[PDB]
């Protein structure tokens, strides 16, 4: 019905954060993702680019 | 003679215990890690602990 799509970059360690019911400096203060959260989380590398 | 009310006596007795039987039933661990839902929320992330 409605997608939308996120973009945001992290220091690489922190995909764990963006997870529903995760904690931290991430998930706690920039981006939160509810427990019902239903989607797809796509992350990789840019080590070349960003 | 005491034991002339058995019939009696053994309908309270199988009441209390068929409480006592289903309180102890909370201290058991039904395959979890723990029989208290309190600690299962403190140690494991809500997507585990469902």
């Amino acid at each position: 019905t409605n997608v939308y799509a996120d973009s945001f970059v992290i220091r690489g360690n922190e995909v764990s954060q963006i997870a529903p019911g995760q904690t931290g400096n991430i998930a706690d203060y920039n981006y939160k993702l509810p427990d019902d959260f239903t989607g797809c989380v796509i992350a990789w590398n840019s080590n070349k680019l960003d | 003679t005491p034991s002339a009310l058995g019939k009696l006596q053994d309908v309270v007795n199988h009441n209390a215990q068929a409480l006592n039987t289903l309180v102890k039933q909370l201290s058991s661990k039904f395959g979890a890690i723990s029989s208290v839902l309190n600690d299962i929320l403190s140690r494991l992330d809500p997507p585990e602990a469902e």
